[PDB]
């Protein structure tokens, strides 16, 4: 009872129903640094202006 | 001639005031920015000198044609 299956069906993406865990860490990663940490509040305009040597503004 | 040109001592004298104050505070920003900016540069935790990475959004998690990658 043996059905020769058709063209373009042994190709098609299955689902497999299994009892195995999700491995979690497959590639073994390390711990991620920690990111720098962020830009916050109200932008004030800058104390005594640019500074350069004798401009005012 | 001091009615007619000029002013009082206490107009000259807090003026001197305000402008010690605004330039002390100037001198006292400018050591602290070049404290800050050797800091940044060292360590490269602040805002400052960040320096281009590869996005980590080039990358194509997606089955690679054999099972380990
Ligand atoms: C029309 C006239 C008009 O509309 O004027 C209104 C305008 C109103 O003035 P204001 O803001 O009420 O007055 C504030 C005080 O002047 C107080 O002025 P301040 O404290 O706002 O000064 C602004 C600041 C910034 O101003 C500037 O950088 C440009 C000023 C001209 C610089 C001098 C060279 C050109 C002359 O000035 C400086 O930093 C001085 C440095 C300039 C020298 C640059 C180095 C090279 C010098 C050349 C050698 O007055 C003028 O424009 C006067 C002519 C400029
Ligand atoms: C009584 C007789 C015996 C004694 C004589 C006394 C001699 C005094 C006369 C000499 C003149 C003084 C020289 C001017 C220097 C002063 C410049 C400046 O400091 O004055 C300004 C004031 O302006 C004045 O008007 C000075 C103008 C003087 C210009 C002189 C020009 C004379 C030329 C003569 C031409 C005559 C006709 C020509 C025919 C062809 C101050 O600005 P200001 O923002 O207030 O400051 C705030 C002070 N407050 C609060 C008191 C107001």
């Amino acid at each position: 009872g043996w059905v020769r299956p058709d063209l373009g069906e042994l190709s098609k993406v299955t689902k497999v129903k299994t009892d195995r865990p999700l491995p979690e860490n497959p590639y073994h990663s390390r711990a991620r640094p920690e990111p720098n940490p962020e830009a916050e509040g109200d932008l004030k305009p800058a104390k005594h202006g640019s500074r350069l040597f004798f401009w005012t503004m | 001639i001091a009615r007619t040109f000029y002013d009082g001592p206490e107009k000259n004298y807090e003026k001197t005031m305000a402008i010690l104050q605004i330039e002390a505070e100037k001198a006292e920003l400018r050591l602290k920015e070049l404290e800050v900016r050797r800091l940044m540069r060292a360590r490269g935790d602040g805002p400052w000198y960040q320096y281009p990475t590869i996005d980590k959004a080039l990358i194509d998690h997606s089955p690679k044609t054999t099972p380990d990658n």
